[PDB]
């Protein structure tokens, strides 16, 4: 949950 | 086997202007050198086809009005936007599109390597175009009408990859077997095909039974051959890693754990990464 | 569009064929089975030009003794070894390799992937062809150390690349401004400039509006177009690990935070790895 | 320390995995 809400920053980012 | 690459820069700093000249003091680029906007305006009129990359200084006085007027001639090309606005913060690299979308931002400081910006503002030029521009879409929706001379943008793409292009051999992967071309059920089908392989490797991590190797090439092969989206992986990493968080949190474990794992996701996209820079065809 | 792929299949088990037919149920696979060692020796001779790609599993009696002549008579295609069967006796593991070192190892149960796998047994043959055999490219004819010294390989893989593969056009990156290609000084300012680069998004990662994405962009586009490998990337990180490592110690907590920097790195990597995949086109 | 020898072992397959 907490580490899901940090992969999310990776994820986003190169969206972009 | 290079072509010339025609710089347009719109600089009004004598100190800017030669970190620029320092820069790209190789033959590959010509340098046209603007000290006025009304001069920049002059240029680019009448040399619409002969500038490759624009190096503007954000800074620079009437900068919303030049870039204004050059959109609405249709004079989109490449560009790369030099440090921030003058309403009225310092100098720092830009925070909103200026001009198109696929410019680039680059602080006064970071002028050291612009050979690799520069080839980075036509590569994106190229993938982009036709670019959405920060002007002539005009605007808060104050439109008026024409033109659509939307063959411009494309006339110059086309003859830019004409120029820095070259043609290499690839292996003809299944299109159809993409995951963004796979019918829903299939798409999800080969979704958990992967999150199994995943998995694999996970638990494999740290072992090491094992042959990490294997099982992480084998997952790799999958999101090559698909061409599965990095933001995939890590998708896949962190639902993984959900599962993982819940069991901890029952078993009365930390997870302090979860930590451990992100050498796992950095060792995939590493992985995945090399795949893909290793199929480029090069020439030397 | 499609070149077919002829496939080769050793197997004496019911169910590994079973899920072998299943998997490439698709009309682009010719699919030829031998149920016996016997079988796959001698097919091997009268259809030698007609095998694009071989699945060889290990489960299978007398298997080193089959792959052993079957290089012998020059049979050297794409292949793909399941499960895992080690031979007890032949005391020259070794496992570097069974058959060629561009040989694929699969599970007996990640055979639904087999599509894209034959596709990464096809490219990774095309890609180290001419390879290495631990039956005849070692011994005996005739140091050193092949029965083929016009390429029977290369023969195959001229052959194998015309079908299987396109003809794209790539943005051409200075191959002189490549890192390992740059003169000595000109290298390590250009990774004075990278560790300068990440070091500012490292600093600013868990900064909120900031430019940090402008920060990896500007990061990426030198790490792409310089062809650095993504362990050069990951050796930065290391440097300045260290450096923080340090600086730590006394003057600071203790070193969790850089636990956290795994994010960075993940990040940036991902960030890499979506730029080389972007920089794939298609066949038009 | 112990960032850098784990950061190492993500290297060390780069340099040995299936390509040369
Ligand atoms: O401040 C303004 S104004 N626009 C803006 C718009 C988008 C971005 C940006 C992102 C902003 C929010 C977010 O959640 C993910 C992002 O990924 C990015 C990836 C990029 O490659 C470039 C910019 C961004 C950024 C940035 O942080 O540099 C700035
Ligand atoms: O612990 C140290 S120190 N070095 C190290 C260096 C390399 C490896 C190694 C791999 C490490 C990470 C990985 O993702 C895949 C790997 O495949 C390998 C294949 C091999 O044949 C030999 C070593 C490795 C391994 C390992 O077995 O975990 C360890």
């Amino acid at each position: 949950d907490e580490k899901s809400e940090l992969s999310r920053i990776v994820r986003g980012v190169q969206e972009k | 086997m290079l072509s010339q690459i025609a710089i347009c820069i719109w600089v009004e700093s004598t100190a800017i202007l030669q970190d620029c000249q320092r820069a790209l003091s190789a033959d590959r680029y010509q340098l046209q050198v603007c000290e006025s906007g009304e001069m920049l305006l002059e240029y680019a009129q009448t040399h619409r086809d002969q500038i490759d990359c624009l190096i503007l200084v954000a800074a620079n006085p009437s900068f919303r009005a030049v870039v204004q007027q050059l959109c609405f001639e249709g004079v989109v090309v490449p560009a790369i936007v030099v440090g921030d606005r003058d309403s009225e913060d310092p100098d720092e690299p830009a925070k909103e599109q200026l001009y198109h979308s696929a410019e680039l931002h680059l602080g006064i400081h970071q002028l050291e390597q612009l050979p690799y910006q520069v080839d980075a503002a036509l590569a994106e030029f190229l993938r982009l175009a036709p670019v959405e521009t920060m002007a002539d879409h005009i605007m808060l929706m104050g439109a008026n009408h024409d033109p659509e001379l939307s063959s411009q943008q494309r006339d110059l793409a086309q003859r830019l990859q004409e120029r820095l292009g070259y043609l290499g051999v690839y292996y003809k992967r299944d299109p159809d077997r993409f995951l963004r071309n796979l019918p829903a059920y299939e798409s999800q089908k080969l979704h958990q095909a992967m999150q199994t392989s995943y998995r694999e490797i996970v638990l494999s991590y740290f072992s090491p039974n094992s042959n990490l190797n294997q099982s992480i090439d084998n997952f790799v092969n999958m999101a090559f051959f698909a061409d599965v989206p990095v933001t995939k992986v890590v998708e896949i990493h962190m639902e993984l890693m959900d599962e993982f968080a819940k069991k901890l949190r029952v078993e009365g474990r930390s997870e302090d754990i979860l930590l451990d794992y992100r050498l796992t996701l950095i060792d995939v996209i590493a992985h995945l990464c090399e795949m893909y820079r290793r199929s480029i065809p090069r020439e030397t």
